[PDB]
């Protein structure tokens, strides 16, 4: 059903980790270690803080998850120390980073596993341990491997062949991948009014929409509409919006141009914006 | 099909090249919205559908009507428009500003009564200037037929001194009238070999909502060629064009030249164009300079008619005592045309152009008015004037152009 998202069981000293608060006790904070497969964990009440804190429920928000960094580990009593004064605003960033894309690594994980109604959580374990952590172990770097792997895969899909699991529960995983490595969704619209009340009129506006549209590239076709009579709008449904937005600019700088050349009127009734 | 070509030297008004539209007719009575079926059994009933938009002012627009009469598998003998809108005080205004204005007077008269109705638009005729009445009353006794017929006739006589030597009595007796029409219609001088000169009564952009990047044709206004002959592809001018103010003094009236891309009538019209129909020209210009009825009022010229632009004329006030053709039974003063007060507003009808203006000044001789929007007619027409009694604009009087302050702006 569900188990630790990395193959390594406890956590190395001076790292930073997702916890989970449970409850509240004297000695400190309980909380779970969500990625470690909800191993127990305790925050010390003298570290919640630089400044001087009375109550741990001050911070504590019993159902609020955290960034908290381990600050002593104990293997054999199975007691795991954590902290909360260390952690720096962009380490908690970083961490957060890691916990998302560990938790869409799971959940395409989860998604192969119910696929294949792998009842056994046994199962469950060896395919942990056979499709995704290989690919974590041969990059040597954790979370963000398994992550750049689906990717690729969904770019390529060697990476995904190359698993020796089996061949129809490749095939479960690759739809997987495909259904959740691959969400690209973008039309970026603008609108503006290129009409020039001069000798050819039509003429030039003609013109210039068509130097403007020969900007657009492959992939990325700019359709113009005549929404109004004197507005029109330009759509380019392409991925890549920060791009987009550039191309957009340019294909709008090469417009006004047009229009200022031939003495015509050229207006940005709006910036290029999602749709 | 049509056999129409691109070789005229000397247009005749009678000659079958063309067979679209020679002569602009005209069907004044007080039929009130009855003569469209008339009309519409005479030649068709939706034979002009090409560009409609949101009206503008539909009681203030004169709406043609084309009308091949064929007769001998036979042959069209002519091929002429009538023209019927409500309101005969627009009319006759148009009609007292020169020529070219309902060449031919179909009167659709009701043979049912002879109220106060036909009386006015018997004088409204008269004054006006050939006519050619008839009687509607279908579907009644014979000998109340006769009586009707003799009370129509005893009304001709009466009006004979004008215009009173009418003659007429489903549609037999439509087509036996239009035979009698086109036997009598009178072929009238139209000059074809002058410089291009069009009233635009119609502006249109036919570019749907969502057009492409490239399919963008726009600038075909619509209107009536006054004098000379168009040709598609000629340079084509507009005579008020872009009247803009912003420059914080004197307003700039900046002409519009455009080359005439295409001619079109209700069918496809040859790149000739005939004078006396509801023709339109679409042009290289902008559909923003000229959107739904935008450009409306305006003269569409050649090499720059004579026709220039002014802000303030001088006209030489004549108006009549009393309403023309018209007097109520009350008459509480209601059909008593009243002095020329000053800052009145009231609009002058040049040909088919009207212009609004207010009387700044006047004393007994002429009236300095400023108008609502610059213009460009002439500089001796004869311009009428007009004012509205109540939710009516009618008839008030007419004048002559004599001196202005003009503009031009480039």
């Amino acid at each position: 059903l569900s188990c630790r998202f990395y193959q390594h069981k406890f956590p190395e000293v001076e790292d930073v980790v997702m916890v989970n608060v449970r409850s509240i006790a004297e000695m400190g904070a309980y909380v779970s270690l969500l990625e470690y497969n909800n191993i127990e964990g305790m925050i010390l009440l003298s570290e919640l803080s630089r400044r001087r804190i009375r109550s741990i429920n001050k911070l504590i928000r019993i159902g609020r998850n955290e960034c908290v960094v381990v600050i002593r580990v104990d293997k054999e009593k199975g007691y795991i120390d954590l902290s909360k004064r260390r952690v720096s605003p962009e380490e908690a960033i970083k961490c957060e980073d890691k916990f998302t894309k560990s938790k869409t690594v799971y959940s395409i994980l989860r998604h192969v596993a119910e696929v294949l109604e792998y009842t056994k959580d046994e199962q469950l374990e060896s395919l942990f341990q056979r499709t995704a952590w290989v690919f974590d172990d041969k990059y040597k770097r954790p979370g963000y491997g398994a992550y750049d792997a689906f990717k690729h895969a969904v770019s390529d899909p060697s990476i995904l062949d190359s698993l020796d699991l089996n061949e129809d529960e490749r095939e479960v995983l690759i739809n997987n991948i495909n259904r959740r490595l691959t969400p690209q969704a973008v039309k970026i619209r603008a609108d503006i009014e290129v009409a020039c009340y001069g000798y050819e009129g039509i003429d030039a506006v003609k013109e210039a929409l068509r130097a403007g549209l020969n900007c657009s590239t492959e992939n990325m076709p700019i359709k113009i509409n005549l929404i109004a009579p004197p507005r029109y709008v330009m759509t380019t449904t392409t991925l890549e919006r920060t791009e987009g937005l550039s191309v957009l600019s340019q294909a709008m700088a090469v417009i006004k141009e047009k229009i200022e050349e031939k003495r015509g009127v050229f207006n940005v009734q709006m910036e290029p914006k999602v749709v | 099909l049509t056999t129409l070509d691109v070789t005229k030297l000397t247009p005749l008004s009678h000659e079958v090249i063309s067979r679209q539209a020679t002569i602009n007719i005209g069907t004044i009575g007080h039929v009130a919205h009855g003569k469209s079926t008339v009309v519409k059994a005479i030649s068709g009933v939706h034979t002009v559908r090409f560009k409609n938009e949101l009206e503008r002012n539909i009681t203030i627009k004169l709406g043609y009507a084309n009308a091949k009469i064929y007769k001998l598998n036979f042959k069209l003998v002519r091929h002429v428009s009538f023209v019927d809108c409500p309101g005969h005080d627009i009319l006759m205004a148009t009609m007292l500003n020169g020529a070219a204005v309902m060449d031919a007077a179909l009167l659709l008269i009701a043979g049912n009564e002879s109220c106060p109705q036909p009386q006015t638009s018997e004088h409204l005729a008269a004054i006006e200037i050939h006519i050619l009445i008839l009687q509607n009353k279908i579907d009644l006794v014979k000998e109340s037929q006769a009586k009707e017929q003799y009370e129509q006739i005893l009304a001709f006589v009466q009006g004979t001194v004008a215009e009173g030597a009418p003659i007429i009595p489903l549609k037999y007796n439509i087509e036996v009238v239009c035979e009698y029409i086109v036997k009598k219609i009178p072929v009238p001088p139209r000059d074809f070999t002058s410089e291009p000169r069009l009233i635009v009564i119609r502006s249109f952009d036919v570019n749907k909502p969502g057009c492409e990047v490239d399919d963008l044709k726009g600038g075909v206004a619509g209107g009536s060629i006054l004098k000379g002959v168009l040709k598609v592809g000629q340079e084509i001018e507009v005579r008020p064009g872009i009247v803009s103010k912003d420059s914080e003094g004197k307003l700039m009236c900046k002409p519009i030249f455009s080359k005439i891309v295409s001619l079109f009538a209700e069918h496809n019209d040859l790149q000739y164009a005939a004078p006396g129909g509801l023709i339109g020209v679409g042009t290289k210009i902008d559909p923003t300079l000229c959107r739904a009825d935008r450009m409306v009022g305006q003269v569409l010229g050649a090499v720059g008619a004579l026709p220039e632009i002014f802000t303030e004329l001088e006209i030489s006030y004549f108006l009549l005592r009393r309403l023309l053709g018209v007097r109520t039974e009350g008459d509480k003063k209601a059909a008593k045309v009243q002095k020329l007060s000053k800052n009145e507003v009231l609009m002058v009808n040049i040909g088919s152009l009207s212009t609004g203006g207010r009387v700044s000044a006047v004393k007994a001789d002429l009236g300095k008015i400023v108008l609502t929007n610059p213009v460009c007619t002439e500089v001796g027409e004869k311009i009428a004037l007009s004012r509205r009694v109540e939710k009516h604009w009618r008839l008030i009087g007419w004048g002559q152009i004599r001196r202005g302050v003009t503009i031009k702006p480039t």
